[PDB]
Order: C-alpha cells, then structure tokens, then sequence
C-alpha cells in the first residue's frame, strides 16, 4: 500500500504537535491560578484570632 | 498580640495604625473594638472605685 500507508502517518501527527504546543500553555496558565489558589488561603483571617486549645 | 477578655475569651489582634504599640507592655490594660475586635486604645490602669470612695 504505498500510497496511504506512509502518508497518514502526518495525519495523527499534527494534531499532537499541536497539543505538544498546547500542554505548555496551560501549565504556563496554571502557575498563575495556583498563585491565586494560595493567596485566596490567605484573605479571611490572620488577623483576628481567637485562642482556643488543642485536646 | 496575644489578649484576653477580663470578663472570659483570648484573642490575638492588633492595633489601629498609630497606637504607640511599643507602649505596650504586659502588664497594661487596652481597649479592644466590639465587632472586629482590634485594638482602638489603651489606657492608664484601672482604679476599682473603692479606691474613689475613699
């Protein structure tokens, strides 16, 4: 089959060249979205704070 | 910092913006806001008007 064996294999091929571009975008969104997950840990308290004890 | 309510709770706050926190010293007794509970003032100390009466 030497007419479609050797040239379908760009056709499954282009398409994870471009999710081999596109995992690297969306870590390089999640830094961002985990630097927003972190600092929203820290907008309810710390300063008012009560003293109970541990038992 | 670390306080307590003379009437029951513990509580760690802190002051207003300009409140002289250095003057704080334990030992000295401080005023606290109702609903936020941050330090507002503190006062020269209690007198237990027995004293007043007399």
């Amino acid at each position: 089959d030497l007419y479609s064996r050797y040239k379908k294999l760009q056709q499954e091929l282009e398409f994870l060249e471009v999710q081999e571009e596109y995992i690297k975008d969306e870590q390089k969104n999640l830094k961002k979205e985990f630097l927003h997950a972190q600092e929203e840990v820290k907008r309810i308290q710390s300063i008012p704070l009560v003293i109970g004890q541990f038992l | 910092f670390i306080v307590k309510a003379t009437n029951g709770p513990r509580y760690v706050v802190g002051c207003r913006r300009q409140l002289d926190k250095s003057k704080l010293k334990p030992g000295t007794r401080v005023a606290l806001d109702m609903t936020t509970l941050t330090i507002m003032r503190y006062l020269p100390r209690e007198v237990d008007p027995l004293v007043y009466n007399m």
